[PDB]
């Protein structure tokens, strides 16, 4: 009886489990057993009370219940609450946007915006190409499974990073950027564009060596600047200058 | 051993570029620990609002990413014939930021401390506390701009 | 050099031109996001190439 | 209070002297390496063999209270713990021994050296050897002191509980008393190489 | 035809006129629908003295059998066996 | 960035010191971006003062 | 079982800094303190790849 | 350098120019650290009155302004073959300013976050803990007004 | 002894260079120590996530391999011939690390203690205790960056 019973228990649970839930919510419904004709009020997207009303009336069809079921919009005095009909893509930017705080009535949502900028503020932050990449191929490890990882427990493998399959995807590419116009594949600078400074041809054993501007590199950072003792101070001029015009 | 460019004169500059960044840290420092026990002491009882209320200590590392700047444009000045008058206008503006960096720590991890507690029963306490944490921020924000003017002349045409 | 406006003409008209083309369905996020990627692309690259133009400073090394 | 306001006077005091010393153009005028050269090496070596044997005794003594006291008060309940924990005083006192030998050797190598004369190298550097050998050997006496009293008190406490939990802590006085032998030998390699005030 | 994440989608507080009778398959397939809240509604007296005590009661009582037949059931040696096909029909079901 | 200063043979500005450097008075201390550049920004100060 | 990444990443990251050293490049090789030698730093490298290629072989145990 | 305007000149003005921005970092740091601890321990209760009780925070503000523009104007007053009577009256300024502003900040903030308590109670009490903030503020006034009169003869007729 | 290179410059340095390993050992055994305590002392009730805890611990051994990195190469900058400018940034190095190092030592005793508390009382705190270490981790991580550019600066145009 126990193995005949554990088949349907777990499919048994979580159908007895709806009522609970059903007479909660009619219960904010106030249907006095005098009164008939139970009348309440709940929150609805506008753009879709036409499809409510057509599920219901097909419903009530269904239920064989002769009495016309109608619905009415009220005078909104009270303010409604916030939806953002957010998708996998952007479900993850928008909750991340929306923990500082719900958006106002109809207000242009942060969540939009930040979709973009805030891997891009990080990448901007992080540089490299090469833990970008392995970031990425790590973002990619949530994405490519996220049917798999979908109906498996978080957990503390991956916990938050549940919903960061896609936010930490966007960041990576950044990252891929921010590596195309810093060069640096982690740290070394790679050197496939346009040779840059021309530091004179003729050099002693350990002379100081200067740099010509023969011209300008095109995609990026100069890879000439690297290993040269003018190299720090020429990428945080440039970089503070970057930061602050980015903000 | 020039009478305006002595030999000791990068000595000054070394400790202000280091202090740049110890006072700071140390503010920063105490910033994040008083302000992450707050988070720990609320956020054991009222987990969800860790992520939204993890805000005071990014405040508090606003004292190391300061002494970071500082330390690092003041490293920039920094040479072997370099005048005194170069490593005293160092020297003080490493100070200055520090010690300004050191106050607005603080000042940040006591009232992240504060506004973290308070907010842990009332929910529209976490403004004020943010911008009480602004107005504590702002304060080492005097003391980085008061840190670019000396080191913006630092080297300016000196002899 | 100073190409950089030049860019500015192509990326604007990659642009607009996804601007008229946006994706069938959910239109909204491809419009904002794939046009302010780019305009923010081309802002980074921006910096990081005027920076190069004209340089008032030179690599200095003692390395071979 | 009042003693960390002398500390503050007194750190305030050196710095602005050295800054002034500094900015007039005397910093060589603080001159360390001068103060070292001219003070007499017998005084470094004497301090040295001194204080050796001096921390050595005050550490001794220092565990030996630690230890007793807690012994006498674990031996009220049950005096059988009395002459078997002696063992730690012992291993407690033979750091004084250990003392008193590096005193002992250490004053086989004072003398007179020969007026001004002999003012250098080998016997400054004798005198350099003796005092931080001294200080080596007495402050490491002194801590493993404090290290094999503590254990030693643990020790009397726990043997007031069970006659083998005495036995397996004193190997914790054991590790105590290792120190107090590393010192011994750190002393006296450092300090064997000098030779006498000749 | 539908809104996007520009903003706060458009709101709407529409009026549930719900057939007594029909009461309980109105709400089970409007929550079915996974579109609707409710307005918090006569809230202002104790939550003892709601109509709706006794299902709610029958009910967390059915919930505390089912909790002890899971308890039991992982005491023996035996597990679940139809996770898979539950879930995925109530998780985006159609209105049916 | 846009002038190359050296070719320009006017004298180049700091790296971040155009700004801190007005923070003092109208009267600009020296080094000019433009004609009338480190001149004509009072208005924008007296306009945000006001 | 997390050794199959390391695996790839030393075959694909450590075979190309192996051959950019094979191609003496400059950013990596005949600096005045590093190796001069190009090749025979090179070979040690793509000996390392190879034996992580190995090391990814074993890995593949996977399936 | 001449003994007129000795090569050390500049060290007394970049001390006073740092420690001015120091001082009147940590008195102000220090009264919007306990006066927001009040503030933390008041909203709890009554968060409407956030924006009323608000101000002793704001008024560390301006002893950070008062810091800040003396520090900025003094530093401006920098220079390296500066007099040593420049150097020095301008250290007067600094520290004048600087621990004028902390003693204003202590007495901002005790008196802050003790009138705020108070005025959690009883809504009166406002009108008295702003007038005693002003007739404490009054304290970074005068080190406000000091500093200047001294920078203003900084280099008045020096040589 | 050259003017610039004088026979006492090897001190800076070598004080640097040990500075840079003392400070940040004194820093990182708080932090383990804190850590641990707290560890031991909340875990012993409910075990199983002490391999899930031991995480602060894992930081201070960041911090102590931080200063042992800067520790080497400073060695590595380290001569006889050396200038007193070059032993004056590599003591400025040192000191910057250290002490950058020390004040993140004590952010993480004081955190970790903090989290593990409220981790083996409610799990979620675990990001959030995450979050924190990692900010106290790269305050001594921006002491570091400074030492190692500072370090850096330490060699070139010297005569």
């Amino acid at each position: 009886e126990l193995y005949a019973i554990a088949k349907e228990l777990d499919s048994w649970f979580q159908d007895v489990t709806r009522e609970k839930a059903i007479f909660e919510i009619l219960n904010k419904s106030n249907y006095d057993t005098n009164r008939k004709i139970l009348i309440a009020e709940g929150w609805i997207p506008r753009d879709e009370l036409a499809t409510l009303q057509a599920r219901l009336g097909e419903m009530i069809a269904r239920l064989g219940i002769d009495v016309p079921s109608i619905i009415q919009v009220l005078d909104t005095n009270h303010t409604p609450p916030t939806f953002h009909r957010t998708n996998k893509f952007t479900a993850g930017f928008q909750s991340i946007c929306d923990c500082y705080g719900i958006a106002q009535y109809r207000e242009i949502n942060a969540g939009l915006p930040t979709i973009v900028t805030f891997p891009f503020m990080f990448a901007i932050m992080f540089g490299d190409m090469g833990h970008g990449f392995l970031m990425t191929l790590a973002a990619l490890s949530l994405v490519l499974n996220e049917k798999k990882i979908n109906k498996m427990k978080r957990g503390e493998i991956f916990d938050m990073a549940f919903t960061g399959r896609y936010i930490i995807l966007l960041m990576g590419v950044f990252s891929m950027y921010t590596g195309f116009l810093y060069n640096d594949i982690f740290s070394k600078t790679m050197t496939i564009f346009k040779s840059g400074w021309k530091w004179p041809d003729h050099w002693k054993k350990g002379e100081s060596i200067t740099a010509t501007s023969v011209g300008t590199y095109p995609i990026g950072l100069d890879w000439a600047w690297h290993g040269t003792e003018n190299a720090l101070l020429f990428s945080n001029s440039y970089k503070m200058k970057l930061s602050i015009l980015m903000g | 051993m020039t009478e305006l460019c002595p030999v000791y004169a990068p000595f000054f500059g070394a400790i202000g570029c280091a202090s740049a960044i110890i006072f700071t840290s140390l503010g920063a420092a105490y910033g994040t620990a008083k302000s992450g026990v707050g988070i720990c002491a609320t956020c054991v009882l009222r987990p969800d609002l860790l992520f939204k209320n993890i805000v005071p200590v990014i405040m508090a590392g606003i004292i190391a990413i300061y002494g970071l700047v500082v330390s690092v444009l003041v490293c920039y000045s920094l040479g072997q014939k370099q005048a005194l008058y170069t490593g005293f206008i160092q020297l003080g503006a490493g100070l200055s930021v520090g010690l300004s960096g050191l106050a607005a720590g603080f000042a940040i991890g006591i009232v992240g401390d504060a506004g973290v507690r308070g907010s842990s029963q009332q929910p529209r306490l976490f403004v004020g506390m943010i911008l009480i944490l602004i107005f504590a921020e702002v304060l080492g924000l005097y003391g980085l701009i008061v840190a670019l003017l000396l080191n913006s002349r630092a080297t300016q045409d000196v002899v | 050099f100073y190409t950089v406006v030049g860019v500015f003409i192509v990326v604007s008209a990659m642009s607009v031109l996804f601007w008229i083309m946006a994706p069938k369905n959910n239109q909204a996020v491809w419009r904002s996001t794939v046009i302010l990627t780019l305009a923010m692309m081309f802002l980074m690259w921006a910096i990081t190439f005027l920076c190069q133009l004209h340089p008032l400073v030179a690599p200095r090394r003692s390395d071979l | 209070s009042f003693s960390h306001f002398l500390y503050y006077l007194v750190l305030i005091v050196v710095i602005v002297y050295g800054l002034y010393k500094l900015f007039t153009g005397h910093g060589s005028d603080i001159n360390f390496g001068k103060f070292l050269l001219r003070t007499s090496p017998y005084m470094w070596a004497n301090l040295g063999i001194a204080l050796c044997v001096g921390l050595s005794v005050v550490g001794a003594a220092w565990g030996i209270f630690i230890t007793g006291s807690s012994m006498i008060g674990a031996g009220v309940r049950a005096p059988r713990i009395t002459t078997k924990n002696l063992i730690s005083i012992i291993f407690c006192e033979v750091v004084a021994i250990y003392g008193l030998i590096i005193a002992i050797v250490f004053s086989s190598k004072l003398t007179v050296a020969t007026a001004e004369n002999m003012y250098s190298k080998s016997n400054l550097y004798t005198g350099y050897s003796l005092f931080w050998a001294g200080i080596t050997v007495g402050a490491s006496n002194l801590i493993c002191g404090i290290a094999v009293g503590i254990t030693g008190a643990t020790a009397a406490i726990s043997d007031a509980a069970d006659s083998a939990l005495f036995v397996k802590i004193l190997v914790i006085e054991i590790f105590g008393s290792i120190l107090g032998l590393l010192g011994l030998i750190v002393g006296l390699l450092m300090a064997g190489k000098a030779s006498e005030f000749q | 035809k539908e809104e996007a994440i520009f903003r706060s989608a458009e709101m709407a507080l529409v009026q549930f006129y719900i057939p007594q009778e029909i009461s309980r398959d109105s709400a089970y397939t409007l929550g079915q629908l996974g579109l609707v809240q409710f307005r918090d509604l006569n809230s202002k007296v104790r939550a003892f003295q709601r109509t709706f005590v006794n299902e709610i009661r029958r009910l967390d009582n059915v919930e505390r059998q089912y909790r002890y037949f899971y308890s039991l059931l992982k005491k023996h040696d035996i597990k679940l066996y139809e996770g898979d096909t539950d879930k995925y029909l109530d998780g985006s079901g159609e209105l049916y | 960035w846009a002038v190359d200063w050296v070719k320009d043979g006017k004298p180049a500005p700091g790296l971040l010191n155009m700004l801190i450097n007005m923070f003092l008075s109208p009267g600009t201390i020296d080094d000019e971006l433009y004609p009338h550049q480190a001149k004509v920004q009072v208005f924008l100060l007296l306009m945000a003062l006001v | 079982w997390c050794c199959t990444v390391l695996s790839a990443f030393g075959v694909v990251i450590l075979s190309v800094i192996a051959h950019l050293f094979n191609t003496n490049h400059e950013s990596f090789v005949g600096s005045i303190n590093d190796p001069e030698d190009g090749p025979a730093v090179a070979h040690t490298v793509y000996l390392a790849a190879l034996v992580y290629l190995v090391f990814f072989v074993f890995c593949g145990f996977q399936v």
